């Protein structure tokens, strides 16, 4: 039918930036709307009618568009304007699929920590060796696993929180899961960063065969 | 004053049926046509049904496919949203809204009622204490966490010593490994005072209605 679909998917920018974000319709189509919704919450009336500002909405937010091309505005952006905005009009089913807008800031490296397994989790069979890496930006990061000399990618997985409200980094999480046997047939654990604060990565290790 | 209130959801087996309801108030409930849309893990966002005033016009969205029935009482200012034959496809948030005029964009949301299809069943965590040990750490500051595995369904709430530490937390998103959700959670604390002064994760799941806390203490070794 006539759908919608939405430019760009990411963004990021300092506040202070003009901000314009697109949302383009299959065929022509009329009265144009834009959601702003926030990680938990729900969506949220933003803008309707193509240019009418629902209320408690800056006056640094502009709609526009007609026919086949519509847009959404923003002079100035301020922190609080991050969020994600979906376009919907009255024919359609499926909503726009959302511009996500993030927040720039100052590049920062990861505080980074390895947790061997727990005592607890080995007498049940299992063993997860987990790696913290806080306080970064960029988002873009680079995680390397390496047991007793070799590199390892098969049993790990990544989770990113979500832009932090207070500073605006991100931090994530790394995990190694094996059996009791596979953790107990190898001794050295080595979780590394590789980000572009750093050409060098940041390195952290333990021994098994030590406590 | 507007409020829009959404209770009903829950887990159910494929195939099966559940009725949503949306209580409303601060407003006269008949005078406006009203909406059922669903936003599903990937976050996005589908027009599932509609309803006017009257309850004389109804629409359903493309993949309904006959198995949705948008219902009204304008005298209990509730709207009803029953569900047929289900997929999982279906599993969403599903939201109740409410429309302004006659080029239907939708000026209040209710806070959402969460609907999970699958044939998993009801399973409280596993809660173990992430000490250093082996890879002791030497400076002003220390990081201790917390691992939650092995639970369905979503979500966990995860506080530290009962929400006194709330500065340098990270709580990540779950992941699903075989049915089953598993979390971490970190928090930095000054070096000078664990184990001095005790640090306890507090893990709670609704689901199962399961309470544990779990102290964070250095190793015999």
């Amino acid at each position: 039918d006539i759908e919608l679909t939405q430019s760009p998917a990411v963004m990021s920018a300092f506040p202070g930036e003009e901000v314009t974000m697109t949302c383009s319709a299959s065929s022509s189509i009329n009265y144009m709307h834009w959601y702003q919704q926030k990680p938990g919450t729900s969506p949220k009336r933003w803008i309707y009618d193509t240019s009418k500002l629902a209320s408690g909405v800056p006056a640094r937010f502009s709609g526009s568009g007609s026919g086949t091309s519509y847009s959404l505005t923003i002079s100035s952006m301020e922190a609080e304007d991050a969020a994600t905005y979906y376009c919907h009009q009255r024919s359609i089913f499926t909503f726009g699929s959302g511009t996500k807008l993030e927040i720039k800031r100052a590049d920062a490296a990861p505080t980074v920590s390895i947790f061997p397994p727990s005592s607890e989790q080995l007498t049940s069979g299992g063993a997860s060796v987990v790696c913290f890496l806080n306080n970064f930006y960029p988002k873009d990061i680079n995680v390397k696993w390496k047991i007793d000399g070799s590199e390892r990618q098969n049993g790990v997985l990544n989770s990113w929180t979500d832009q932090d409200s207070k500073d605006s980094t991100y931090s994530m999480s790394s995990t190694l899961t094996l059996t009791k046997d596979e953790y107990e047939r190898h001794n050295s654990y080595t979780c590394e960063a590789t980000h572009k604060t750093s050409t060098s990565p940041i390195v952290k290790s333990f021994n098994r065969n030590e406590c | 004053e507007v409020q829009l209130v959404e209770s009903g959801g829950g887990l159910v087996k494929p195939g099966g049926s559940l009725k949503l309801s949306c209580a409303a108030s601060g407003f006269a409930f008949g005078n406006y046509d009203m909406s059922w849309v669903r936003q599903t893990p990937e976050k996005r966002l589908e027009w599932v049904a509609f309803i006017g005033s009257g309850g004389g016009r109804i629409y359903y969205g493309d993949t309904m496919k006959g198995r949705f029935t948008i219902s009204r009482d304008n005298a209990k200012n509730t709207l009803y949203l029953q569900m047929s034959s289900l997929k999982s496809e279906d599993t969403a948030m599903y939201y109740c809204t409410r429309h302004y005029n006659y080029y239907y964009s939708m000026d209040y949301w209710g806070q959402g009622t969460s609907v999970i299809v699958s044939s998993a069943k009801t399973t409280p965590p596993s809660v173990y204490p992430l000490a250093p040990g082996s890879a002791a750490q030497t400076n002003s500051m220390v990081t201790l966490g917390c691992l939650v595995k092995g639970y369905f369904p979503e979500p966990v709430t995860v506080t530290w010593n009962s929400g006194s530490l709330s500065s340098g937390v990270h709580t990540f998103p779950a992941v699903l490994q075989s049915d089953l959700y598993t979390l971490s959670s970190s928090v930095t604390v000054p070096s000078s005072t664990w184990p001095s002064e005790t640090v306890t994760c507090n893990v709670a799941h609704p689901a199962s209605s399961t309470k544990v806390d779990k102290k964070i203490v250095p190793r015999d070794c």
